[PDB]
RNA sequence: AAACUUUCAACAACGGAUCUCUUGGUUCUCGCAUCGAUGAAGAACGCAGCGAAAUGCGAUACGUAAUGUGAAUUGCAGAAUUCCGUGAAUCAUCGAAUCUUUGAACGCACAUUGCGCCCCUUGGUAUUCCAGGGGGCAUGCCUGUUUGAGCGUCAUUU
RNA sequence: CGUGGAGGUCAGUGACGAAGCCUAGACCGUAAGGUCGGGUCGAACGGCCUCUAGUGCAGAUCUUGGUGGUAGUAGCAAAUAUUCAAAUGAGAACUUUGAAGACUGAAGUGGGGAAAGGUUCCACGUCAACAGCAGUUGGACGUGGGUUAGUCGAUCCUAAGAGAUGGGGAAGCUCCGUUUCAAAGGCCUGAUUUUAUGCAGGCCACCAUCGAAAGGGAAUCCGGUUAAGAUUCCGGAACCUGG
RNA sequence: AUAUUGGCGAGAGACCGAUAGCGAACAAGUACAGUGAUGGAAAGAUGAAAAGAACUUUGAAAAGAGAGUGAAAAAGUACGUGAAAUUGUUGAAAGGGAAGGGCAUUUGAUCAGACA
């Protein structure tokens, strides 16, 4: 949540099978949003985290409580 | 005496098939006899108990009580009646589990299918 | 044939302050170190394991078999034997008790019981029935749950319904004269079965 | 160990997930028979052998 | 020093996990599995090891396809579909 | 709720794709909700609904191909009968019943006769 | 005389014998003939509203479709439209599918989620570079197709 | 004499209490044993004729399980060392904070890593077990959070060596050989303006592949930032490779 | 026509009865050991029904004491029966370097029978 409020970053659990390209395209298509760059890590429970930074035209906080969470 | 080569008198095997019987198999094992009046009414002795049926307890401590089967609790080989319960010490209430072989069916819940059953057994229906 | 022997266990030899049965090897489980194989060991193979090629059946000279069943038949006359054997024949008309060939034609249990009763078996029939008990064994769970006495043995020349009208009445047995079995004529090797003969069967005897 | 392969890490993940007490609702199921989790591992009582 | 001071130097694996059998008996330098024989096309087994066999024979796993062969045999390897009926 | 197949098979190919996309959007939302919530069973039914729709899309595509291959030598292996590997080698009835010209004559002239004893 | 020790008994401990159980085992007998490149047996990792296992399943994941049944499932919650019904069910049956990563295991490797090539397609100003989607490329052998090699060898050119 | 099972019989005993167990109470037997009463108990069991055997224990440094005396005993003594007060808490020699006395003494009891482990890291809760006193503390228990890279490693390369392939042995699982006694393969552009890629030159004959997280090797730094990440995030400013 | 300690489906036993029977009646080829080949356990039973002890009281808590449920808590998720070794309390007795035993009687305690 903090990364969202402070870093214009959406955080998703994402498919193990997907790469930075596929994550970027996906977020774009699913959210009408523009991604600056995508960092990823594999969690210690066998799942992938994507730190997705949107470009400065977008407001991830806004865009996260449009998808519906908090 | 059995006579066929495909029925087993074996006790082990019989207990095994009882206790591990699948749901569909327990519906039939959980039959209740009809009441004297229902038996003349439909010309038929017993039927697999079924939920919204109406029923008289005729053995055990609840002998004489009656109500509607609220669920057929097949997992437990038991039936519950909304009207026959235990009031606990904490005032909370809890169903009592009854066996269909100890009930009598006093009013049937009817479907196309239920009527079709009674007819398949060569019964008659009001 | 493999029980007691599914280990690689070895003796530990002497000099280890410990009895020399083989012991399961390895470590880390509680089993390892323990007496193996021998018949005094938990989990060992038993002494002299039973084998299927034990003798089960027994040859008896055919002629001696016959002597025996002949003797047994002879004793089904002779009231006191029949009495001694259990069997409530203290008021049957006479012995051998012979009954009309019409019996072999009864199809219906209830008629069949009626007839046996009329000819005098009421009290033996009642004795079976009065005598069902749970068997005292472990037999009780090896398909041998109940116990009961032996009723009359009804013998006929032609099965025209009777063996089927009688098969459900407790303790009553039926035999064709042509056969005739020692296990039935002298249950438990006690001479004296109560036998009800149909005429057709009584004269085929010779 | 400490710069790992995906295979070992994948195994470690499955290991972390299996590491927890009985989910207590299970205790209440009809004919339930499981008291507690008898396959609980601990990093300083038993080793994984990879 | 052949006992415990020398047990302290044990920090290197002779075997890792075997792709084929999962077991951690894949000998690294030998590149072959001490249990199932990988990458031999065949599977290690020995008639002097009945226990081991029983530990690994068919039926000790899911039988994902073989499970169903006997039903399929039973109904004469049917094809098509079941039709319909009533009540 | 949950979609029924027998209603799915009355839909056009492109309706079904579109309902697939609809369900997926919905599943996506449910999953957002699920983590703001103590429990969320309805998600089960939307994901069995996707299962169903995919099944029905696959069904149709398959019998489409099945039919435009019905009645020719060579059809794709995963529409060929399964049977069993052995059964599937295994002489055809025709091959098995092949009989030599010399056999055939002998069978014709001297077949097993029906006969009976008495007189 | 106590305490202490020893013996007996009663009640209480410790321990789990004994008795009675038995959805297991063991042996006998009868009937039957069906694994796999159409990817088997086995492995790994996953999948439920709330599961660590066992059981089941495969990103369609304790299940999808079909069929029979005829109202449950049940630890709690739940849906609620599913109850004179194309219709409940952790039901039975099962003929249609889905079937991750693997494994004889097949593009090459594999202590690597490592590294190519080909075709169709989409996106980036692109036959050439990058990225997405689909579809492919192991070995021996057999019949056949095509393209070829050899003064092994026939004939035919002028 | 006694035990598990079997055929027969006593229409045997029993929820109004079967079996079992206890009992310096009774009685029968030379004895093996048998019978009773009382207490405990809860679902079955026995007499007699006969059948049958996995049929009778004190021992076997017997087997498995349980249990004693030993005994509140040996002991809990290496690594210089502890102290005052407050706070918290049911509870404080042992937790936290303050104070003081010391130690390791940069060949560290400091600050990081390789192998190995695998969550032990961090936070909140928290003491039944565990940390051979304790416990409010913990690497314990419960519930959660946490590991971000074009530039750091892997990935590429080759080392000792491993190992497919044409082949040659071997009944065979397989053994030999690695450029070997093989018809071993792909690049650069031109030729296309039916068209997408057939042929036209000329080369090059190098004939697998695996094998180093210390060897070889394209390229990133400073400042800030977290409960826990950082040459990986943020700020700034660079550089390499491909197009 | 013959074979068959494997597979699928069945019917059975003068068989074993939880230290027995297969190693496994159970989340058993599990847990656990070993670098590896391999080795490999223990572990069934409240009650018809959880009716699994509301409530009061003492306690930091665990629990105790009441109450309550139940045919029974002399069945309380340590759970049917609940032996022995071994232990606590109570009661009775003996004991100057063991104890226990035989024949006999005193003393104490205890008890059957038989009288009519
Ligand atoms: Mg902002
Ligand atoms: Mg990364
Ligand atoms: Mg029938
Ligand atoms: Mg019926
Ligand atoms: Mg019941
Ligand atoms: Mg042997
Ligand atoms: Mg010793
Ligand atoms: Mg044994
Ligand atoms: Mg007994
Ligand atoms: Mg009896
Ligand atoms: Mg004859
Ligand atoms: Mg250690
Ligand atoms: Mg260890
Ligand atoms: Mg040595
Ligand atoms: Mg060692
Ligand atoms: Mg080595
Ligand atoms: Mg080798
Ligand atoms: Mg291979
Ligand atoms: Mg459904
Ligand atoms: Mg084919
Ligand atoms: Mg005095
Ligand atoms: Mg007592
Ligand atoms: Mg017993
Ligand atoms: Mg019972
Ligand atoms: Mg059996
Ligand atoms: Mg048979
Ligand atoms: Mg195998
Ligand atoms: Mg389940
Ligand atoms: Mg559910
Ligand atoms: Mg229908
Ligand atoms: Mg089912
Ligand atoms: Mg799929
Ligand atoms: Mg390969
Ligand atoms: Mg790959
Ligand atoms: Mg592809
Ligand atoms: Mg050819
Ligand atoms: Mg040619
Ligand atoms: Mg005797
Ligand atoms: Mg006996
Ligand atoms: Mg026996
Ligand atoms: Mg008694
Ligand atoms: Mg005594
Ligand atoms: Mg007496
Ligand atoms: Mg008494
Ligand atoms: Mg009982
Ligand atoms: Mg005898
Ligand atoms: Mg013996
Ligand atoms: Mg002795
Ligand atoms: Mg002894
Ligand atoms: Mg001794
Ligand atoms: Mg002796
Ligand atoms: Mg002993
Ligand atoms: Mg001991
Ligand atoms: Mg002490
Ligand atoms: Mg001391
Ligand atoms: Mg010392
Ligand atoms: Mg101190
Ligand atoms: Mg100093
Ligand atoms: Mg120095
Ligand atoms: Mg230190
Ligand atoms: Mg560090
Ligand atoms: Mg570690
Ligand atoms: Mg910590
Ligand atoms: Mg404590
Ligand atoms: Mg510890
Ligand atoms: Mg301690
Ligand atoms: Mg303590
Ligand atoms: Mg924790
Ligand atoms: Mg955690
Ligand atoms: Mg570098
Ligand atoms: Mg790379
Ligand atoms: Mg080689
Ligand atoms: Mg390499
Ligand atoms: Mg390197
Ligand atoms: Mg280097
Ligand atoms: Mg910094
Ligand atoms: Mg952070
Ligand atoms: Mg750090
Ligand atoms: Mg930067
Ligand atoms: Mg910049
Ligand atoms: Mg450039
Ligand atoms: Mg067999
Ligand atoms: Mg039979
Ligand atoms: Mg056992
Ligand atoms: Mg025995
Ligand atoms: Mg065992
Ligand atoms: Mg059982
Ligand atoms: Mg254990
Ligand atoms: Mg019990
Ligand atoms: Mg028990
Ligand atoms: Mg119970
Ligand atoms: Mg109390
Ligand atoms: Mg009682
Ligand atoms: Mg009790
Ligand atoms: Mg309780
Ligand atoms: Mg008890
Ligand atoms: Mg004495
Ligand atoms: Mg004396
Ligand atoms: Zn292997």
């Amino acid at each position: 949540m903090k990364k969202v409020e402070d870093g214009n970053i959406l955080v998703f659990q994402v498919s193990m099978k997907a790469n930075k390209y596929q994550i970027k395209k996906a977020v774009k298509e699913l959210y009408e949003v523009d991604v600056l760059k995508v960092n990823t890590l594999v969690r210690p429970n066998g799942t992938k985290k994507a730190y997705v930074r949107l470009t400065a035209d977008y407001d991830a906080l806004d865009i996260a409580n449009r998808i519906g969470y908090i | 005496a059995k006579q066929s080569l495909d029925v087993s008198s074996d006790r082990r095997k019989a207990r095994k098939a009882y206790f591990t019987a699948p749901s569909s198999q327990r519906r039939v094992l959980l039959s209740a006899p009809l009441s004297k009046e229902l038996r003349a009414q439909y010309g038929i002795k017993a039927l697999p108990i079924r939920r919204d049926d109406e029923v008289l307890v005729v053995r055990g401590s609840k002998k004489g009580q009656e109500g509607k089967i609220s669920s057929v609790y097949r997992l437990k080989f038991a039936v519950q009646v909304d009207k026959v319960t235990k009031e606990k010490v904490n005032g909370a209430s809890v169903p009592i589990n009854l066996h269909p072989s100890k009930l009598v069916i006093t009013k049937l819940h009817l479907d196309k299918d239920r009527k079709a059953l009674i007819q398949r057994k060569g019964g008659k229906l009001e | 044939e493999k029980a007691g022997h599914q280990t690689s266990a070895e003796s530990w030899g002497t000099g280890r302050a410990v009895a020399r049965i083989p012991r399961v090897g390895g470590g880390g489980t509680g089993r390892s170190g323990q007496g193996a194989f021998g018949n005094m060991c938990r989990g060992g193979r038993m002494f002299a394991p039973t084998k299927t090629w034990r003798k089960w059946n027994v040859k008896v000279n055919h002629n001696e078999k016959r002597y025996a069943t002949a003797s047994a038949i002879a004793a089904t006359a002779v009231a006191s034997l029949v009495l001694a054997r259990g069997h409530r024949v203290e008021k049957i008309p006479e012995i051998p008790l012979v009954v009309s060939t019409d019996l072999e034609s009864i199809q219906k249990t209830k008629e069949a019981v009626a007839a046996l009763k009329a000819v005098g078996a009421h009290s033996d029939l009642l004795k079976v029935l009065k005598s069902k008990k749970l068997r005292a064994g472990k037999g009780k769970y090896r398909n041998r749950r109940w116990t009961q006495r032996r009723g009359p043995l009804v013998v006929y020349a032609e099965d025209n319904g009777i063996v089927k009208a009688l098969r459900n009445v407790p303790g009553v047995e039926t035999a064709n004269v042509a056969s005739l079995n020692l296990l039935q004529l002298a249950p438990g090797a006690h001479l004296g079965r109560f036998v009800i003969w149909t005429e057709a069967a009584f004269t085929k005897l010779d | 160990a400490a710069q790992k392969s995906f295979r070992i890490k994948q195994k470690m993940a499955k290991a972390k997930k299996q590491n927890r007490p009985l989910p207590q609702w299970i205790r209440l199921r009809t004919n339930n028979t499981i008291r507690y989790n008898a396959k609980r591992r601990n990093w300083r009582r038993t080793k994984m052998n990879i | 020093g052949k006992g415990t001071p020398s047990f302290g130097k044990r920090h290197n694996k002779s075997h890792t996990l075997c792709n084929r059998c999962g077991r951690r008996s894949f000998h690294v330098q030998k590149k072959t599995c001490s249990s199932c024989g990988y990458p031999a096309a065949k599977t290690r087994s020995y008639n002097w090891g009945a226990k081991a066999k029983r530990r690994h024979t068919t039926g000790t796993g899911r039988m994902r396809y073989l499970k169903h062969v006997s039903r399929r045999f039973k109904n004469g390897f049917q094809t098509g579909s079941a039709s319909k009926a009533s009540a | 709720a949950g979609v029924k197949a027998y209603e799915l098979r009355t839909k056009s190919k492109e309706q079904l794709a579109s309902q697939l996309v609809d369900l997926k959007k919905e599943l996506a939302e449910l999953k957002v909700q699920k983590l703001s919530r103590p429990s969320l069973p309805k998600i089960k039914t939307v994901r069995k609904s996707i299962a169903c729709v995919l099944t029905v899309i696959n069904e149709q595509q398959r019998e489409a191909v099945r039919q435009l291959y019905k009645g020719k030598k060579y059809q794709p292996k995963d529409l060929r009968a399964k049977k069993t590997r052995a059964l599937r080698r295994a002489l055809t009835k025709f091959e098995a019943s092949q009989v030599t010209e010399k056999q055939r004559k002998k069978q014709i002239a001297f077949p097993q006769r029906k006969y009976a004893i008495k007189a």
